[PDB]
DNA sequence: TGCCCCCCCTTCGGTGCTTTGCACCGAAGGGGGGG
């Protein structure tokens, strides 16, 4: 039935009128599907006949539903959505089963005909005008407008959600020791009451919904474990994901690989150790979704590893709020991190991964800090607090980073855990110049308009070099000049540059880069024993810098 | 009483900023606070057909031990119509930074007795999240002058003057400045004497409806140069690049006769003797930097900018300016937290301290250039914020070329 | 031939700098999942 809740007033955007779009052809099974729904929707007051006085229109269709032998009616409101006012969406996130507590008694209910049980603002109805075709031969169609929320209108999800919240609010206040997870039209209801009182509360909640016009079909009233909920399976003491089927293919397209990565990301919330770096590398620089992409050797290996992980059965546990949350992180290589969140050892609440590259140039310590930040945010969302961390980095390593790095940085209460590979700084610049080490004065210049440039150095030991460069930039030649000094120096070197750009990158102790040049410099820094790096201003006649600047021209 | 008609600036729409996640204890506090405010008609439940939003969170002062709701109206204030344009603004008094002690009072609750233009209320919406997204967000908007909105001191201006006249009447040498939800009240009375008319000013206010600042020890920190018996090539290169930077700020600082002590391709560890004429250059340069720069004056029509550098061992340098290299103030903030273990807390406290000094001195907060990754700041700062206002800020990655400010 | 939400990975384009490319960032394309 239609709720007697007050309608939500809605507006077109200012200046705009309503849509005016012709209808298209559908099959005979997709006209009987709708006419069955359409003269029956009219019987229940969901729609009303209109005629030519209303000048608006929008086309209509139907698609099959996972429930077999039921159809879903849909109108293509793309034009109307454009001219309809914005909404503030109240669905802020997706509930997660690792955020649930154990409950003695559990029920899962669906509200039936959810959108069609909520009425639509009187003055807006006429903008929802459509037409029902009937095979497209010998009849043009008859016109209806919606009296309730249409599926396919931009406002329908939010106005339904907000309506459901208002209807549930009396019941939640009345029963504060009953948790109700409300996702769209799906209701999880947990309690610590014996199943007797619990089912009393349930049908009492069902009757409250029914006076407000919301049926709860028995078909979708789950009463026994395992409950099917939000893509998971709720057991009394544990939860699982519903089975994940990966594509298996002789030949792969971009679009297949896109599907594969998405499945693995979804799996990674409970399957520890999933990796997608090498499969996603295949997506780079491609240019059609139907382009065949041959898997690299590294992608096959990564795919096979993920497949082994997926064959093993896994489960999460539920949240015990009387125990700490603990987050443990491991390093996987090539900027990939996996993590587990638990309270008792070897009993995961969930897992995950962090593998974004932020910045052209970074190091493992920064990326570890980002993973920590992503886990901290996810823990606030799911459990409302941050966890204690277990990290594969020594206290000394961290302490040397936050003293030598010029940006404020932090990570919460953490305990070192020895699970190699450990996160470490790969080199450290000397705070002071090195006695007995050679002093290189470096410089590189490029011609803005030519592409041509030079990198070079002079030395307190009389060494000097200039190399020609083609197809380069100002910043590149400066990086190149440092590259050569490192290439030709011993295990210990003092370097003076006039590029604050180059100093900026290297002072941040990067261990990886999207630049091959910066990568080459990093490998040289890692092989050295000591390096002091100094800056001076250019073109002020400073001894050393002046002579090499002299020489690069 | 009657609303004052309020508008956004021409061709701007209202704020549309997503709510960020909150801890259990902040969500509980917001639900307690908003429920009570709903009952008193100060806010009203709204739905999703209002398309505006502004983030909400909560702060608990350690001494107070009670939560304070903080709505981040920075976006809304930028889009709200100027009130100095309509001439309803609050003059800054130059006497405040002269006082021995200044106490901060949170008086935001007085705003809740004045209603807000019904056509403007929708711009004030906010949304309380829920743990593990058990429910959709819950939305309110204001019916009264909101805390944190720049329009509320301006509209309430006429009234707080009436409320404060007897106190000021009676205490002519105490100076009171309203900034947003705050009263800044300074005097020269003795440390425990000053506190007591603080407490009397309170009762006069509680009869309609932080921790002592001390400006005359807000020491300026100038640029200084090392002093040594003996100088390496590297010392002199560092000295030359530092003074070269500083000549963008000061007048007639020269490097010509320190720079040629370095003629030649020399080892960084070689000890170069100072010529008579380099010793001249340097002791000369030392005093140009001794006293402040001549020609730098505050302009109320322009914004204030603040830069901070982490220096280590809990120290933080800062400069406030409006035009580059024309610093109105240069300072050094020192952490007193204890362990020395938290950079983000230190920086958050430093931003509050610097911003407070700008309010006391010029009457408004500066836009900060913060030496931190955006995502490190946003993971933690609200845990350490204690002010009822929030300044503008942006994130910079600037390595030191020189260590100018040490 | 529809709608709304979260996530990850890739690409693109706008902004500001004592720039002439570069690094950063938010939006939008693809995919996963929920209703
Ligand atoms: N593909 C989809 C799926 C759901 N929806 C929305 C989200 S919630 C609302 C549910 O619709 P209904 O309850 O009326 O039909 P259902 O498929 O749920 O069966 P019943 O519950 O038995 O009545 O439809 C949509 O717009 N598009
Ligand atoms: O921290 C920046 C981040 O915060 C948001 C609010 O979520 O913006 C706020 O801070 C900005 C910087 O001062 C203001 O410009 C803005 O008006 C204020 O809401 C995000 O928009 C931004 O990414
Ligand atoms: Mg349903």
């Amino acid at each position: 039935p239609i709720s007697p809740i007050e309608t939500v007033p809605v507006k077109l955007k200012p200046g705009m009128d309503g849509p005016k779009v012709k209808q298209w052809p559908l099959t005979e099974e997709k006209i009987k599907a709708l006419v069955e729904i359409c003269t029956e929707m009219e019987k229940e007051g969901k729609i009303s006949k209109i005629g030519p006085e209303n000048p608006y229109n929008t086309p209509v269709f139907a698609i099959k539903k996972k429930d077999s032998t039921k159809w879903r009616k849909l109108v293509d409101f793309r034009e109307l959505n454009k001219r309809t006012q914005d909404f503030w969406e109240v669905q802020l996130g997706i509930p997660h089963p690792a955020g649930l507590k154990q409950k003695k008694s559990v029920t899962v209910l669906d509200v039936g005909d959810a959108f069609y049980s909520v009425p639509l603002d009187k003055d807006f109805r006429k903008y929802t005008a459509f037409t029902i075709p009937s095979i497209n031969n010998e009849t043009p169609g008859i016109r209806y407008q919606y009296n309730v929320l249409p599926m396919g209108w931009k406002g329908s999800p939010a106005i339904f959600q907000s309506s459901m919240t208002k209807i549930l609010e009396p019941f939640r206040k009345q029963n504060p020791d009953i948790v109700i997870y409300q996702y769209m039209d799906d209701l999880y209801v947990g309690s610590d009451l014996e199943i007797g009182q619990h089912r009393t509360k349930i049908e009492e909640l069902r009757q409250h919904l029914l006076r407000w016009g919301f049926t709860t079909p028995d078909k979708k009233h789950q009463k026994e474990p395992p409950f099917l909920w939000m893509g998971y399976e709720l057991h009394p003491d544990k939860w699982t994901v519903q089975p994940i089927v990966l594509p298996e293919k002789d030949s792969w397209t971009v679009n297949d690989i896109q599907k594969l990565v998405g499945k693995l990301n979804w799996a990674s919330q409970i399957y520890a150790g999933i990796k997608v770096r090498q499969l996603s590398k295949l997506l780079r620089g491609t240019k059609a979704l139907t382009e065949v992409v041959p898997l690299t050797e590294e992608a096959e290996l990564e795919l096979a590893e993920n497949r082994e992980i997926l064959k093993e059965p896994v489960h999460g546990v539920y949240y015990d709020p009387s125990k700490d949350l603990i987050a443990e992180i491991q390093k996987q290589g090539q900027g990939q991190w996996t993590y587990q969140i638990y309270q008792e050892p070897f009993k995961n609440l969930k897992t995950g991964k962090y593998a974004r590259m932020k910045g052209a140039h970074t190091n493992d310590v920064k990326q570890l800090t980002e993973a920590v930040q992503k886990i901290a945010t996810e823990s606030i969302v799911i459990w409302g607090k941050t966890p204690k961390f277990k990290l594969p980095i020594q206290k000394e390593t961290w302490e040397a980073w936050w003293t030598e790095y010029w940006q404020a940085t932090w990570i919460p209460e953490w305990e070192f855990v020895n699970t190699p590979p450990l996160v470490k700084l790969w080199y450290q610049l000397e705070k002071e110049p090195i006695i007995g080490a050679e002093t290189f004065y470096v410089d590189g210049a490029a011609n803005r308009e030519t592409k041509l440039g030079k990198a070079g150095y002079v030395t307190d030991r009389g060494r000097q070099k200039v190399v020609p460069l083609t197809d380069t930039t100002n910043q590149k030649t400066e990086l190149q000049a440092i590259h050569l000094a490192l290439q030709d120096s011993g295990l210990e070197v003092n370097i003076v540059t006039d590029s604050q750009y180059a100093l900026g990158i290297i002072q941040a102790q990067p261990d990886k880069s999207e630049s091959e040049l910066v990568s080459q410099i990093i490998e040289q820094l890692i092989k050295k024993e000591k390096v002091y790096l100094a800056w001076v201003p250019a073109h002020k006649g400073i001894g050393g810098n002046e002579q090499v600047d002299k020489l690069v021209s | 009483i009657e609303t004052v008609p309020v508008k956004l600036k021409p061709g701007m729409d209202g704020p549309k900023v997503k709510q960020w996640p909150l801890t259990e204890e902040k969500i509980k506090a917001l639900v307690e606070i908003c429920t009570e405010m709903e009952k008193e008609g100060k806010i009203s439940k709204i739905g999703p057909e209002n398309p505006y939003n502004t983030p909400v969170f909560a702060i608990k002062k350690k001494d107070s031990t009670k939560w304070r709701k903080l709505v981040d109206f920075r976006e809304l204030n930028k889009r709200t119509q100027d009130f100095w344009e309509v001439q309803l603004g609050i003059p800054h008094p130059a006497g405040l930074k002269q006082k021995k002690s200044v106490t901060v009072l949170d008086v935001g609750d007085a705003y809740f007795s004045v209603p807000l233009d019904k056509d403007f209320r929708k711009y004030t919406a906010f949304t309380i999240p829920s743990i593990n997204n058990e429910t959709p967000g819950i939305r309110y908007q204001y019916n009264v002058l909101p805390q944190g909105w720049k329009g509320s001191p301006a509209i309430f201006q006429s009234s707080m003057t009436k409320i404060l006249e007897p106190f000021r009447k009676q205490n002519p040498d105490i100076v009171i400045y309203q900034y947003m939800d705050d009263l800044y009240v300074g005097s020269d009375l003795e440390i425990g004497q000053h506190r007591t008319k603080i407490e009397e000013l309170r009762q006069h206010l509680l009869r309609w409806g932080g921790y002592e600042l001390h400006p005359d020890k807000w020491t300026v920190q100038p640029i200084v140069l090392p002093e040594k018996d003996s100088w390496t090539v590297n010392d002199i290169q560092k000295l030359v690049g530092k003074l070269n930077w500083a000549s963008q700020i000061y007048a007639g600082i020269k490097v010509r006769q320190l720079s040629k002590l370095l003629r030649g391709t020399k080892a960084l560890t070689e000890v170069v003797p100072l010529t008579e004429e380099a010793e001249l250059e340097l002791a000369e340069n030392r005093e140009i930097l001794k006293e402040p720069v001549h020609g730098v004056y505050y302009d109320p029509s322009k914004d204030l900018i603040a830069e901070i550098q982490k220096q280590g061992q809990g120290q933080w340098t800062y400069q406030i300016y409006q035009e580059p290299f024309k610093n109105l103030k240069t300072g050094k903030y020192a952490r007193m937290k204890g362990a020395h273990t938290n950079d983000v807390k230190q920086l958050t406290e430093a931003v509050q301290k610097i911003a407070t000094e700008s309010i006391v001195i010029w009457g408004k907060t500066p836009k900060f250039k913060l030496p931190i990754q955006k995502e490190t700041w946003e993971a933690w700062w609200t845990e350490y914020w204690q002010a009822t206002w929030i300044p503008e800020w942006e994130f910079v990655n600037t390595p030191p070329l020189v260590k100018l400010w040490y």
